[PDB]
């Protein structure tokens, strides 16, 4: 695998370059059906870009197609969510689902059970901002999620790749002037937030399952197949 | 099968 | 505070000393029931919860929190803590889960959750997880799992203190600096899967409650409602 | 609240 031969800098550049674009919602300036409609439409279009982002994550192509499918099926909502909280950082108290779709917790009440998930998302974004999370760190965290979340539901290659990403995270912190104690302390803090992201994803899945059962909004066959993967 | 299969291949 | 003053070794000693006992179940090899097995685990969990609560009191920094916060942290983490304890004592029992010394089950005897617990225990085995590392991880789960749902800042200082402890242990084990950071990440990434198992576990427990074939204790029921509202 | 009581003792 060529991923293991990459230096730290080469690792960072590859991840930064693989970053998907920031998509827009639909242009018209909120009920449950309308809000969930926009979010679902948005998630569906982002899934297409995520899949191509994933193929560009070092080590991911070296996996079998079946393993690629499993990792994405397990992690897709986590990856959308960490993307959401990342671009919501500079907007304290709000969720920037899209540049033209910036929501607050009052909007979360339009749908039911959404408010809880909104507050968690907002908390996580706040945690990122107060940690001064950098874009280099973010892309590392997002790739860790992709390779780790489904890894125990199958492995050695993935763990080698995961190790290489750890080395890259440390490499960035040592470059930012952090001392040895600061380096591993920050590494722990970052990785522990991944546990919360997992929690948010699981609560999110159930809500999307409730939506599919309500028949409320239409969801794409792709989004449905990703959802069924957790059933 | 899965739409995801197709998307990953191309 | 009192936890922010402890050395790494004093931290480890405190945690090791605070460990709960390994409880027995009410299993009977002679007696035969799929629903009865869940009854066994449910009874076991209910008795373990009592010890967990008194264990949590002894976790450095935990008692520094308000009662309302202590309650929240345990409500969120109780199944995670039970599950990581299970995978730990199941380590040297390949392909089996040691719920109790007299209740050792394999997957043939829910299926998905058992498979995940088995993989987690199997992960601990090849990593050769140490007891000192286990007690650190268990306390991290307690303090971290509900921290995002002043008093919050103190918790992060304790968490950082526990990170320093894990690093100190690994350095003592002879790992290079690169190896220390790698192992640290490896351990912490496992907590994501434990979070996941707990989440899946709660949903199944909620299924058992409505089904009503298996009866839940009054505490587990309160612990269960804490994840629905 | 059973959990709260046990924590209090
Ligand atoms: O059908 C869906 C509706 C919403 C979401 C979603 N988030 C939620 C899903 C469920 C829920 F209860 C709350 C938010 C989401 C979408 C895009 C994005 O960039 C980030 C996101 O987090 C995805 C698919
Ligand atoms: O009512 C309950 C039934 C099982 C469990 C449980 N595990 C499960 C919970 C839900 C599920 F779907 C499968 C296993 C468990 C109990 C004790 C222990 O030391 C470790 C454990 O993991 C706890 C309470």
């Amino acid at each position: 695998s060529l991923a293991l031969s990459l230096t730290a800098d080469q690792m960072v550049s590859a991840l930064l370059d693989a970053e998907p674009p920031i998509l827009y919602s639909e242009y018209d300036p909120f009920s449950e059906a309308s809000m969930m409609g926009l979010l679902t439409n948005l998630a569906d279009r982002e899934l297409v870009h995520m899949i191509n982002w994933a193929k560009r994550v070092p080590g991911f192509v070296d996996l079998t197609l079946h393993d690629q499918v499993h990792l994405l099926e397990c992690a897709w909502l986590e990856i959308l969510m960490i993307g959401l909280v990342w671009r919501s950082m500079e907007h304290p108290g709000k969720l920037l689902f899209a540049p033209n779709l910036l929501l607050d917790r009052n909007q979360g009440k339009c749908v039911e059970g959404m408010v809880e998930i909104f507050d968690m998302l907002l908390a996580t974004s706040s945690r990122f901002r107060m940690m001064n999370l950098q874009g280099e760190e973010f892309v590392c965290l997002k790739s860790i999620i992709l390779l780790n979340s489904g890894v125990y539901t199958f492995k050695d290659h993935i763990h080698r790749v995961l190790d290489k990403i750890t080395d890259t995270l440390i490499h960035l912190m040592a470059k930012a002037g952090l001392t040895l104690q600061q380096q591993h302390q920050r590494l722990a803090q970052l990785l522990l937030i991944l546990s919360h992201i997992r929690h948010m994803s699981n609560k999110g899945m159930e809500h999307l399952y409730s939506m599919k059962c309500k028949n409320v909004v239409p969801l794409s066959d792709l989004l449905l197949e990703m959802l069924d993967a957790h059933r | 099968h899965k739409i995801l299969h197709r998307l990953l291949q191309d």
